[PDB]
């Protein structure tokens, strides 16, 4: 399972960056357009950026909490790749490296960051809590998965609602779904990750001892773009201007002064897209309630 | 007949199809023929490996059998001698349940066959015939039989049934049965009655389908 | 609420350090001649690492073979006695660890002159003994020994250090007590430059410090590869003066 | 060591785009200039800690124009300033017949943040419009610097409300308010509320003697229901904004 | 948990209960597994303790690794139904197993060929109101019968005898020892530990050869 590209094609794109061109039609520092569409279920969404397609799912159920944090509920994200999304991939390799490179990000992007209040999953302390689940599916790759799965999970959390609960010791009263309403969830902050994609037009030494910074960085590598890149970097931020994570794990060497200059441009990008989610969550729920207005008057 | 389908909706994959029946959304993908692994080849026929992802949870044993019965059905659909020492990985995604996965697996088994049949048409591989599957239930309390039930009707269903047929000569002749998944309580007598609608209905399904294929693909075809 | 004292208004840390100060830093070369030609030992404070390098040599299988360059394997050994509290289970496929196993590869894809070592294998063995926090940059400084410890072809020194942030104030060379106390960043710094190999942030960081925060660690990192150099050199003098 | 460095000789910069004032305030981009408003506040006589600053204009669309201004101390109290920790430590200011011990230093709250007349002060400005049926059109959350006319007494304001002689448009802004404060009084109490009456009596200590021997009462006149119905409106409409902003941490 | 199996809901637990020279004996049978080429069946029952176990042969299987001059043995011990011996407790015995047969099998007759040995510690009674050490010698006997059934070149009917936490394996009618195993016991009881092991070995090998030559 190996992608084969000519070195002639390798120089071609490398030339295009040397004349400030890229094959998609975007700018270097331009991001794709995002299509968000929900299914009928809560925590159901289809997210699409041109060629890359994803789908995720949020659910929850009853379990006991750990001994470790006996206060808090349970939550984890599955991101199992299927070779459906591209023939590179093993059947569910949870031990591949790029998978881990997809994993630990979303592990830190959600779980260690804590966008979601796990303490608001405590139904009863130590007895019964929530087990909230996030199964990420990939559909078709043009890269940006780890940015797409960044979004589509956080999209899904802002669309899921959990049903109604009443406690009497052991008499724990899960109510019928349609009499007593499902209840949405508590998001502390909304993180958005950004892939950065790096291209030395030169050898090693002109990056190493060539003092002249000459390295091109772009956003959202397409599939062919992604196969030649030299370093890998993802930052994540919010609306309140705090930096969630940064991960440059090796690759090409890279100036620090670039990275701050990189990460500022992230901010203006992610903010506009964030609010686009925020209206569409409202507007769909508005469309839910206008169709709820088109239901009770109908019934 | 609140069914509907899409062809050719992935990019890097040979065959792709979204099958949408009344409540369940399922997409299937087909990549083949491609390079087989070492432990996987056959000297004569075509090797097939099939992956079904659920909507919820991960791949476990509940998935495994729905895979494996679906292995049995495709094997005569494929002109298997045409691709020696080769491999076609086929992959299915359950996106919507439309049925209680804890209690049932019925509709998905009807759905995924009806899903994977069309992505092979996208794939354009040497095949043999035409096919269809429907879910059929018999109500516990009413003791009547519904073709294409719902999950609440499944709760009051006594017995759940999936029929897979092989259709030829304009898809009209039942060439063979592929799968009959009899589950729940049943007798002799219901069963020949249980075929006898699905004798018609799957052809009535394919009668819709024959149109749909050409409508999607003749503009993809050139004149 | 912490019942302890993070950083004094009088400028001091837990051992009394200033914000711009290091732990005791000790390396060694040719610690295990009978084992491999790369053998180097680190003490950076109580972070104690045995570092081992095998190669350049024949693979175990012809499958794992290239006709262009070398390969690089990372095997990390975190002992269950590495910490104060003894960890229960083993780590040998822990997804936390595999990340670093990915990480050091891509950090060291680009110092090794890979083309001039084709058809051969480089294996880097890690033994984490005593763990003192600052754990990430502790590793990289042990690596930079071990490649030179056999004298493998390379470009440059590569330095690593975790530097932490208590509210406004940078902390060079934190410990695990301070690591659980505040926000920290580790920097994989290359040579004398201002270019980075590793950059990793887990904790939540306000944006505005970060340029200044990044501007801190370089002077630390330059003093790192400083202290590596002479310490090798005084070893390097000890060879030929008594070889010849 | 935490108070701003001038003393009682500060004024806000008239050029809102001066480069040193831009060097003084980088976030001056969102600071608008609302010194061109007509502001007057119903305050006590025994009060130099003024919190309120209001105008009311009338838009020619058919409605009034409501703008209320609350003091921007937030430009000066910062997390990391020990004076703000004393805002946590003291918690509040107390109010006695004898005295009034206060949470903030005396120069700060009573002068340079207080919305006193014609002194250049930083506030936060919220702009409402509503019909004659008290139905809010729109609300506009921002900072400003304002300029005022006079802070009234409890009685001096009632010497401008029902007098029908002081009839400038500042007072025509006043007679907007209590006209529709009643609908705010109605629809709050029609929503299910109570209205108690407990004159916690005020000891009018005799102004020629030392120890008190007179018992007097607190009198609540018409000026009190003018201001209050828009203050609880600020306790809800802005709250209905910040719940939409921060659902999990909002006070 | 384990996504590959059916282990029930997690919060369940299994059920709990509380309190409210002798003869050994065999029943040895071959030729009853059609997957294998060598099978052997062993019943054992002794005084509080009844034991049954299965030894399975696959050979000669091909080796995808490389060239060898000769054969190679592979031995598996697996828990049956009730008794659960420890994992690391198992393979130590598997180590002790292979050493003896490497003084048994003509591997030189079998170049580049593998030996697969599956031992199923199927069911044991210990009704008695070093617990693995009491089951060692019966393994060797159970293997030898199955290895005769695959008909592989074996030098000797080698057997082990037991004397009270001590296992000693013989050849040549006991005139040499091929495998030694000792736990705690006495001190310098070795000379009696020669004897009671030897005579059981003198018993057992006769029981074995009866099982085949009479068939």
């Amino acid at each position: 399972k190996d992608i084969e590209i000519s070195a002639s094609e390798s120089k071609f794109i490398l030339e295009a960056l040397r004349q400030n061109y890229r094959l998609d039609g975007r700018s270097f520092d331009q991001f794709r357009d995002v299509e968000i569409t929900f299914g009928k279920e809560f925590g159901d969404v289809s997210v699409k950026m041109g060629n890359t397609k994803v789908h995720c799912r949020i659910s929850c159920q009853i379990a006991q909490p750990y001994e470790d944090r006996p206060f808090e509920g349970l939550f984890v994200i599955s991101t199992e790749i299927s070779p459906m999304a591209g023939s590179q991939f093993e059947n569910g390799n949870i031990t591949g490296e790029d998978e881990v490179l997809c994993s630990r990000i979303i592990e830190k992007s959600v779980r260690r960051s804590g966008a979601l209040d796990v303490e608001g999953l405590c139904i009863v302390a130590g007895s019964k809590c929530w087990a909230v689940r996030a199964d990420v599916h990939f559909l078709d790759c043009d890269g940006g998965f780890i940015d797409a799965s960044c979004i589509a999970v956080m999209a899904g959390l802002m669309h899921f609602k959990k049903p109604d609960i009443t406690v009497h010791g052991e008499q724990i009263i899960v109510h019928p779904v349609n009499e007593r309403e499902p209840v949405p969830l508590g998001i502390l902050h909304i993180p958005i990750c950004v892939t950065f994609s790096f291209f030395n037009p030169q050898d090693t030494e002109e990056n190493i001892k060539g003092e002249t910074n000459s390295e091109i960085s772009i956003i959202d590598a397409t599939l062919k773009e992604e196969l030649l890149r030299d370093g890998v970097l993802t930052v994540t931020l919010n609306k309140n201007r705090e930096v969630v994570q940064v991960s440059k794990a090796g690759g090409l060497p890279m100036d620090a002064l670039t990275l701050m200059k990189c990460c500022h441009e992230a901010y203006s990008i992610i903010e506009k897209i964030t609010d686009q989610i925020l209206q569409l969550l409202k507007e769909d729920s508005e469309k839910r309630n206008k169709y709820a207005a088109m239901l009770t008057s109908e019934n | 007949m609140s069914v509907q389908a899409e062809i050719g909706i992935l990019d890097h994959v040979d065959g792709s199809s979204e099958f949408v029946s009344q409540d369940t959304k399922v997409i299937c993908s087909v990549t083949g023929p491609i390079e087989p692994k070492a432990r996987q080849e056959l000297p004569t026929q075509l090797a097939l490996e099939i992956i079904v992802r659920p909507a919820k949870g991960v791949a476990t044993t509940r998935e495994k059998v729905l895979e494996d019965k679906l292995r049995a059905v495709l094997t005569p659909l494929i002109t298997r001698h045409c691709y020696p020492r080769q491999l076609c990985q086929i992959t299915c995604q359950i996106l919507e349940s439309g049925e209680d996965e804890a209690e049932f697996s019925l509709r998905e088994l009807s759905c995924c066959i009806n899903a994977a049949f069309l992505a092979l048409v996208d794939a354009g591989i040497a095949l043999n015939s035409m096919c269809a599957s429907i879910p059929i239930a018999i109500i516990k309390d009413t003791s009547d039989i519904i073709v294409d039930p719902t999950a609440e009707q499944l709760k009051i269903s006594l017995s759940v049934h999936t029929l897979a047929l092989e259709f030829v000569n304009g898809g009209k002749v039942v060439k063979n049965v592929l799968l009959l998944d009899s589950n729940g309580d049943f007798n002799e007598d219901q069963l020949f009655s249980l075929l006898e609608l699905g004798e018609q209905k799957c052809q009535e399904l394919v009668t819709n389908i024959r149109r749909i294929i050409q409508d999607n693909i003749s503009p993809r075809l050139v004149v | 609420m912490s019942r302890l004292e993070i950083y004094s208004p009088e400028g001091l840390r837990l051992d009394g350090r200033r914000w711009n100060e290091l732990r005791r830093f000790e390396s060694s070369i040719n610690t295990h001649p009978h084992a491999a030609d790369g053998s180097s030992y680190m003490e950076q404070g109580n972070n104690k690492i045995i570092t081992l390098v095998k190669g350049p040599k024949e693979p175990r299988l012809k499958s794992q073979m290239d006709t262009s360059k070398a390969l690089l394997n990372v095997s990390v050994n975190i002992t269950k006695f590495s910490k104060f509290e003894r960890s229960k289970s083993s780590h040998k496929n822990e997804r936390r660890v595999l990340e670093i196993q990915t990480s050091l590869v891509r950090m060291f894809e680009k110092n090794v002159m890979l083309n001039i070592y084709p058809r051969t294998v480089i294996d880097i063995e890690i033994h984490v003994l005593e763990q003192d926090g600052g754990i990430m940059g502790s590793l990289i400084n042990g690596i930079t020994l071990a490649l030179i410890d056999a004298g493998i072809s390379m470009f440059d020194y590569i330095s690593g250090i975790s530097v932490g942030l208590y509210d406004t104030t940078p902390l060079l060379d934190t410990n695990s007590l301070e690591e659980n106390a505040m926000s920290t960043v580790t920097l994989g710094v290359v040579g004398k430059s201002e270019k980075l190999s590793l950059l990793l942030v887990e904790d939540k960081i306000p944006l505005d410090r970060l340029e200044n925060v990044l501007a801190i660690g370089i002077a630390g990192a330059h003093r790192v590869r400083d202290l590596m150099d002479e310490e090798l050199r005084k070893h390097a003098q000890k060879r030929v003066s008594n070889a010849s | 060591e935490c108070l701003p460095a001038e003393g009682h000789d500060w004024k806000a910069p008239t050029k809102l785009d001066d480069p040193e004032a831009v060097s003084k305030d980088p976030l001056l981009t969102k600071r608008k200039d609302l010194r061109d408003k007509l502001i007057c506040s119903i305050d006590p006589p025994g009060c130099v800690d003024i919190n309120d600053a209001l105008h009311a204009k009338k838009l020619p669309n058919g409605n009034w124009e409501v703008g209320v201004h609350i003091a921007d101390v937030t430009h000066f109290v910062k997390p990391g300033t020990a004076l703000d920790a004393e805002g946590a430590a003291r918690g509040t200011s107390v109010y006695l017949v004898d005295k009034r011990i206060d949470m903030l230093p005396m120069l700060l709250g009573t002068d340079l943040c207080s919305l006193k007349p014609y002194v250049d002060r930083f506030a936060f400005s919220v702009i409402w419009e509503l019909d004659d049926s008290a139905n809010i059109v729109n609300v506009n959350f921002m900072k400003s610097v304002i300029r005022s006319r006079e802070a009234f007494s409890y009685e001096q304001a009632q010497l401008r409300i029902d007098d029908k002689t002081q009839n400038d448009e500042l007072t025509m802004g006043m007679r907007a308010l209590l006209k529709l404060s009643v609908k705010l009084k109605q629809k709050r109490l029609e929503a299910g509320a109570l209205n108690l009456a407990s004159p916690e009596v005020k000891v009018h200590m005799d102004s020629e003697t030392s120890d008190p021997n007179e018992v007097e009462i607190k009198k609540l006149l018409a000026t009190n229901s003018l201001v209050e119905e828009f203050m609880l409106l600020a306790n809800i409409s802005v709250a209905r904004k910040i719940y939409d902003a921060f659902p999990q941490t909002a006070m | 948990q384990d996504r590959r199996r059916l282990l029930g809901p997690a919060a369940a637990k299994p059920m709990a209960f509380s309190n409210t020279e002798s003869e050994q004996e065999l029943s040895l049978h071959t030729g009853f597994i059609e997957n294998c080429n060598g099978s052997a069946l062993v019943e054992a029952r002794s005084l509080g303790h009844q034991t049954s176990l299965i030894s399975a042969v696959y050979g000669p299987r091909s080796i995808r690794g490389s060239f060898t001059s000769q054969g190679t043995i592979s031995i598996q011990l697996k828990n049956g139904l009730l008794e659960k011996y420890n994992t690391n407790e198992l393979k130590e015995v598997s180590s002790f197993l292979m050493g003896i047969f490497n003084s048994v099998v003509n591997l030189s007759r079998y170049p580049k060929s593998g030996i697969d040995i599956f031992v199923y510690l199927t069911y044991d009674k210990d009704l008695t109101n070093s617990q693995i050490s009491s089951l060692i010698p019966h393994c060797i006997t159970s293997i030898t019968l199955a290895l005769a059934d695959a008909g592989i070149e074996l030098v000797d009917m080698a057997g082990a005898g037991e004397a009270n936490g001590t296992v000693v394996s013989f050849i040549k009618n006991g005139e040499e020892i091929v495998g030694f195993w000792k736990d705690d016991g006495d001190d310098e009881d070795l000379l009696e530990c020669l004897d009671r092991c030897k005579e059981q070995y003198n018993r057992y090998r006769d029981l074995m050869i009866s099982c085949l030559m009479n068939q």
